[PDB]
């Protein structure tokens, strides 16, 4: 599954 | 000598040189911050100035506290040290004390307010999920998790932060906890009863909730409010309870109105939920009954950290190395039940920082 690395912060 | 005197807002920054260009970025609950660059680095790093730390016993206690707790806990998850300097030399001349740490990208209060999916927030909450479980496998409750306080990088990291009050449960309640925020604030709180590591746990439930439903979730206009509002959405407490609150707020939180209290099925509907529909585990259903383990007030049925890092919204992240790791171990110095006076304070707390940089 592996986790996610991103994260839109805008 | 080697500082400079930073004109940030009110109380003029006397950094060393390694930190340049100076902007503020919040002002916590003990100096203020900014969001500088340290060159000699090469990272934007946080400075706090804690300006006239000792005024009292309290902030002389809080600030004790922090120092030791910022050097002593070390993880992923929970934001690390990296600089403490005082810009006054003799051991008179300390008036002042400024804290260099790390910098994420935003604070929590980003998130919140967007439309997070489903891998990504159950990781948040695994992450900050984490930090807390390590800072607990010490003892150590933090009383004040809320996105003001919590810092999420665009890696999609995140840290816990201010130690300011984070202790460990050693003394009971206080008629003066107003500190905690109170739409963080949990029942043992609230109705002055008596904290544990669990504690911890329903902010981070009233965190969630938040993550989810974008509006706080107990809002609450005085302290007293607080409770005759989240009650009025968790259903009156279960009589058993009622023999453990105190003598006193017994009779008047029994006196309340009764209130039926609502299924999180309907408290939280499966729309204000992440696309529900991928990598089993996880599940809206599961985000909820995460919540459902949480949000409890009899705080002795609260779903501990470890079942929640043990629980199938959460768990699919686990890994021993940044869970079940290394217990932040502490000296034998720190004091929850003792108290000092300020130019005592001082001397502790001078010779608190001066050994290092
Ligand atoms: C508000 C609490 O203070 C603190 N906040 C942080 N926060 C961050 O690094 C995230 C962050 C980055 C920003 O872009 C540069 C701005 Br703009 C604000 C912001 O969030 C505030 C780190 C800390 N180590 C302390 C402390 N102490």
């Amino acid at each position: 599954p592996k986790r996610p690395t991103t994260l839109n912060l805008f | 000598n080697n500082f400079y005197s930073v004109e940030i807002g009110d109380s003029t920054f006397t950094v060393l040189k390694r930190y340049q260009n100076l902007k503020p970025i919040g002002s916590g609950a003990q100096g203020i911050v900014c969001a500088a660059y340290d060159a000699i680095l090469e990272r934007n790093v946080a400075i706090k100035k804690l300006s006239r730390p000792f005024q009292n016993q309290t902030h002389a206690k809080r600030a004790y506290r922090e120092l030791v707790l910022m050097k002593c806990v070390n993880h992923k998850n929970i934001i690390g040290l990296l600089n403490v300097f005082t810009p006054q030399k003799s051991l008179e001349e300390f008036q002042d004390v400024y804290i260099v740490m790390e910098l994420m990208d935003a604070n929590l209060c980003q998130v919140i307010q967007m439309e997070l999916d489903h891998e990504r927030m159950s990781y948040l909450l695994y992450q900050m999920l984490c930090g807390i479980k390590h800072l607990h496998s010490a003892g150590i409750i933090h009383r004040d998790l809320k996105p003001s306080n919590i810092v999420v990088k665009s890696d999609c990291t995140l840290k816990i932060l201010d130690f300011g009050l984070a202790r460990t449960a050693g003394t009971s309640f206080m008629m003066e906890p107003e500190v905690v925020t109170r739409y963080y604030r949990a029942p043992e709180v609230i109705l002055g009863m008596g904290y544990k590591e669990n504690v911890d746990l329903w902010s981070v439930g009233c965190i969630m909730g938040e993550m989810v439903c974008h509006k706080i979730l107990f809002p609450g206009r005085d302290y007293i409010d607080q409770w005759n509002k989240v009650i009025e959405q968790l259903g009156t407490p279960c009589p058993e309870f009622m023999k453990k609150l105190q003598p006193t707020v017994r009779t008047y939180v029994e006196n309340r109105p009764k209130y039926a209290g609502y299924s999180f099925e309907k408290l939280f509907p499966d729309v204000l939920f992440p696309a529900d529909s991928e990598h089993n585990k996880l599940k809206a259903s599961q985000a909820r009954d995460l919540l459902s383990k949480m949000l409890v007030i009899d705080a002795s049925k609260r779903i501990s950290v470890d079942e929640a890092l043990q629980h199938p919204y959460i768990n699919v992240w686990y890994d021993p190395s940044e869970a079940e790791a290394p217990p932040p171990k502490i000296p034998d110095k720190q004091l929850d039940e003792r108290e000092h006076t300020i130019e005592e304070w001082k001397e502790l707390i001078y010779k608190e920082v001066m050994d290092l940089e």
